[PDB]
């Protein structure tokens, strides 16, 4: 009887707005920007289905040194995007790092510099994996 | 907002096909839908065919996926085999943005036709052995048991997927009274069952 959840990041086409990339905040490797919040919604399902699910992300790392920093799509460089949990903790992009208002999954996103960031726009893609119990 | 019509699929040996509904609840969003079946190793298995493997949903839609047994009767016939049904929703495009595809993963149990034990009796056969710093769940039945709300006395343990005639092993915080629920074929929580470690 129980159906899976209608998943929605943002409001349309799974699109999340990021902040602007200020190079003066990202001048060096290890430098981070301020983090913008976003939510992923698990709609139209039993609240015990949604909560008891295991979620993970999957994307191309910026370099081998930074496997939890998501690369960009060229056009700012020396910088990628990082996704954080509810309290500000980075998450992996290998797609094997689980586990578990109503049915909201709160996230944050921020820029991680891998060096002196050059100006330009930052557009990044990834995949969000929902695996049901 | 792409969703599935179930949280697991039971595929009974002998059926030419199995059906799974996929929906989108959002009139504003447009999705490309890519679907495939993986084994227990997460490797794309040609043993189950999904049609359409690729199609588009422009707005609020419902499409039925057809799951086809292509196993050539080579899977075990005394136990369930675990597979993973994968359905990926790829959104149409758009200023500094993060965009996400969504992969819904659900269990696909190939279930042979002549198992002795009725599926409804499976959960009550689960046994628990205590080790040094861990608890081992022992499954003597031919069915995959999704064990949830596992409690040892007062402490709440991790959720386990105990394979047929096999075992799984969670950690113990270090009670003897065990309670647990499982999820049935309809994706529903069973009542609370008691165990003894």
């Amino acid at each position: 009887m129980n159906a899976a959840c209608a998943v929605d990041a943002g409001s349309v086409d799974q699109t999340v707005q990021l902040g602007q990339v200020r190079t003066a905040s990202l001048a060096q490797e290890g430098a981070t920007s301020s983090a913008v919040g976003f939510n992923i919604q698990l709609n139209d399902c039993d609240t015990n289905v949604a909560s008891k699910a295991a979620v993970a992300f999957l994307g191309t790392a910026i370099d081998a040194g930074h496997t939890n920093v998501l690369a960009l799509q060229s056009s700012a460089t020396n910088v990628g995007v990082q996704i954080l949990d509810r309290t500000g903790a980075a998450l992996t992009l290998d797609g094997a790092t689980f586990s578990s208002g109503t049915n909201t999954i709160p996230f944050q996103a921020r820029y991680f510099a891998t060096g002196a960031a050059t100006p330009g726009a930052a557009n990044a893609d990834a995949t969000f994996k929902v695996q049901y119990q | 907002g792409v969703a599935l019509g179930a949280t697991r699929v039971i595929y009974p040996a002998g059926q030419k096909q199995e059906q799974l509904a996929v929906t989108n609840n959002d009139e504003n969003s447009t999705y490309l839908i890519q679907s495939w079946v993986e084994n227990a190793d997460g490797v794309k298995d040609g043993r189950f065919i999904v049609t359409p493997p690729l199609f588009a949903m422009k707005g609020k839609k419902e499409n039925t996926l057809r799951i086809l047994d292509a196993t050539n009767n080579q899977l075990p016939q005394d136990r369930e085999s675990l597979f993973w049904m994968n359905v990926k929703a790829i959104p149409s495009m758009d200023e500094n943005t993060l965009q996400l595809a969504i992969i819904s993963r659900i269990k696909l149990y190939y279930r042979p036709a002549k198992l002795a034990l009725p599926p409804d009796q499976a959960a009550e056969k689960l046994r628990f052995r205590r080790s040094a710093n861990s608890l081992t769940l022992i499954n003597p039945t031919p069915y995959y048991l999704t064990v949830t709300e596992l409690n040892a006395g007062t402490r709440v343990l991790e959720n386990a997927l105990v394979p047929p005639m096999g075992e799984s092993t969670v950690k113990l915080p270090s009670g003897s009274n065990i309670t647990y629920r499982t999820i049935n074929d309809y994706g529903a929580l069973t009542p609370k069952m008691t165990g003894v470690m």
